[PDB]
C-alpha cells in the first residue's frame, strides 16, 4: 500500500 | 527506498520530430487496490520550479498540450512528445509518489537540433558610470547563434588578448532554438586608457571568416 | 489562483541554521498538505518532507537524519522548513509545493518560485549596475542590442527583469560568472528595433534579496 503523498486521494 | 532511473541521460531531435523518455522503478508502483500507477513526468525550465505534464502514468494535466503523453506500467514507463516544439527544451523528471520518500528520476536533458545560424556581434564600451569607480568593463555579444560552439578573441591595439576575459554561454532559447553568448574584457581605467582600438573577433560555423566588432576608445 | 509565495535567498554559515517561509493563498489551506523539495546544482530533486496544513501532522525523509523541521501557521496560511546543522551539501535550491493534488473532479499541482540557500562562510555582497548602452556598435540589421551589467555580487542569485516584467521578448539574462575575486558578475542583454529607440524606454530591473537591493536602471542611447 502507499505512505505516498496525502494529496493524492 | 524507490530508485527512479531514466534513459537517456540528454536527447537532440530536430523540430517536428518525435522525442521518447524512458523511466524504470526498482519496484513495482501500481497499487493494486485502485488499479493506478503512482507515477509522474514533470517539466523544468531553466530558474523555474518543475511544471506536472502527466499524472497516474498516462492523464495529462488541463493545461498541458496534447502531443504529451504517457504509457507504462508497475515498473516500466515511456513519456512521448509527439511533435516536438521549440519551447519544449527542458529536463523532464519521472517521479513516484507510492512509497515514502517521494523520490525523482535523474532528468532528461532534451534538446532541439536546428540549421546553422550564424551569431549577430554587439560591442559595449564601458559605461562612464563605472569608469569613475576604476574599472573598464568591454561587452561583447553574441546572439542566437547554432550550434552552440564558438569562438571569441579580444584585440586591444591589435594585440591578442590572455588573461582577462570570462564568457559565458546562454541555456537554448525556447523560441528559435539558438544559444547566445558573452564574452567580458575587465581592465584597470588606468590600463583602459593606454590604448585606442579595441575589439571583438568572432569565429562561429555559420561564418565564413571571422568577424570583427571594434570601437575607439573616444566614442 | 493557487499560489506559493516563499522567502528571499539568503546565505548561511556552515553549521548554522535557517528558516524558509512558504505564504499560500488562493484556495482553503487547511484541506491539503505542503511538501519540500530541494534541488543542489546540477541535481535532481530531492524530497525532504511535507505537514498536513490542517492537524499539523509531518512526515520527513530519513536521509536528513532529523534536522529537518516543518512547521505550519494556519492564521498566517504559511508553511516554514527550518534546516539546521547546515553543511556544503545542503547549497541548493529550496522549493515548496502542493505535488499532484488528485480529484475525480480536478487535478492541480503547484509549486513556489524556490529559494537559492548558499551555504558559506563569506559575506554578502550587493551588486553594482552599470548600463550596456545601445550605439552604432551595437546595432545589425536594423536591429539594437542594449542591456543592463551587474557586477561584483555575493551569492547568487540576482533576478533581472525589464520594464517590471512588461519586456521579456529576446530578453537573454546570462548565466553569472565567478570572477577572480569570488564575487559573481552577469549581464542582461535585449534586442529592439533601432527605429524606436526615441519612443520607447528600456529599463532593467536588479533583485538581490539576500543583501536586500533592488537597483532600476534606465538604458538609454549614446
Amino acid at each position: 500500500n502507499p505512505n505516498a503523498n496525502p494529496n493524492a486521494n | 527506498d524507490i530508485v527512479m532511473t531514466q534513459s537517456p541521460d540528454s536527447l537532440a531531435v530536430s523540430l517536428g520530430e518525435r522525442a521518447t523518455i524512458n523511466c524504470k522503478s526498482s519496484q513495482s508502483v501500481l497499487y493494486s487496490s485502485n488499479n493506478k500507477n503512482y507515477l509522474a513526468w514533470y517539466q523544468q525550465k531553466p530558474g523555474q520550479p518543475p511544471n506536472l505534464l502527466i499524472y497516474w502514468a498516462s492523464t495529462r494535466q488541463s493545461g498541458v498540450p496534447d502531443r504529451f503523453s504517457g504509457s507504462g506500467s508497475g515498473t516500466d514507463f515511456t513519456l512521448t512528445i509527439s511533435s516536438l516544439q521549440a519551447e519544449d527544451v527542458a529536463v523532464y523528471y519521472c517521479h513516484q509518489y507510492y512509497s515514502s520518500p517521494l523520490t525523482f528520476g535523474g532528468g532528461t536533458k532534451v534538446e532541439i537540433k536546428r540549421t546553422v545560424a550564424a551569431p549577430s556581434v554587439f560591442i559595449f564600451p564601458p559605461s562612464d558610470e563605472q569608469l569613475k569607480s576604476g574599472t573598464a568593463s568591454v561587452v561583447c555579444l553574441l546572439n542566437n547563434f547554432y550550434p552552440r560552439e564558438a569562438k571569441v578573441q579580444w584585440k586591444v591595439d591589435n594585440a591578442l588578448q590572455s588573461g582577462n576575459s570570462q564568457e559565458s554561454v546562454t541555456e537554448q532559447d525556447s523560441k528559435d532554438s539558438t544559444y547566445s553568448l558573452s564574452s567580458t574584457l575587465t581592465l584597470s581605467k588606468a590600463d583602459y586608457e593606454k590604448h585606442k582600438v579595441y575589439a571583438c573577433e568572432v569565429t562561429h560555423q555559420g561564418l565564413s571568416s571571422p568577424v570583427t566588432k571594434s570601437f575607439n576608445r573616444g566614442e | 489562483q493557487v499560489q506559493l509565495v516563499q522567502s528571499g535567498a539568503e546565505v548561511k554559515k556552515p553549521g548554522a541554521s535557517v528558516k524558509v517561509s512558504c505564504k499560500a493563498s488562493g484556495y482553503t489551506f487547511t484541506s491539503y498538505a505542503i511538501h519540500w523539495v530541494r534541488q543542489a546544482p546540477g541535481q535532481r530533486l530531492e524530497w525532504m518532507g511535507w505537514i498536513k496544513a490542517g492537524n499539523g501532522n509531518t512526515r520527513y525523509s530519513q536521509k536528513f537524519q532529523d534536522r529537518v523541521t516543518i512547521t505550519r501557521d494556519t492564521s498566517t496560511t504559511t508553511a516554514y522548513m527550518e534546516l539546521s546543522s547546515l553543511r556544503s551539501e545542503d547549497t541548493a535550491v529550496y522549493y515548496c509545493a502542493l505535488l499532484t493534488v488528485l480529484t475525480p473532479d480536478d487535478a492541480f499541482d503547484i509549486w513556489g518560485q524556490g529559494t537559492m540557500v548558499t551555504v558559506s562562510s563569506a559575506s554578502t555582497k550587493g551588486p553594482s549596475v552599470f548600463p550596456l548602452a545601445p550605439s552604432s556598435k551595437s546595432t545589425s540589421g536594423g536591429t539594437a542590442a542594449l542591456g543592463c551589467l551587474v557586477k561584483d555580487y555575493f551569492p547568487e542569485p540576482v533576478t533581472v527583469s525589464w520594464n517590471s516584467g512588461a519586456l521579456t521578448s529576446g530578453v537573454h539574462t546570462f548565466p553569472a560568472v565567478l570572477q577572480s575575486s569570488g564575487l559573481y558578475s552577469l549581464s542582461s542583454v535585449v534586442t529592439v528595433p533601432s527605429s524606436s529607440l526615441g519612443t520607447q524606454t528600456y529599463i532593467c530591473n536588479v533583485n538581490h534579496k539576500p543583501s536586500n537591493t533592488k537597483v532600476d536602471k534606465k538604458v538609454e542611447p549614446k
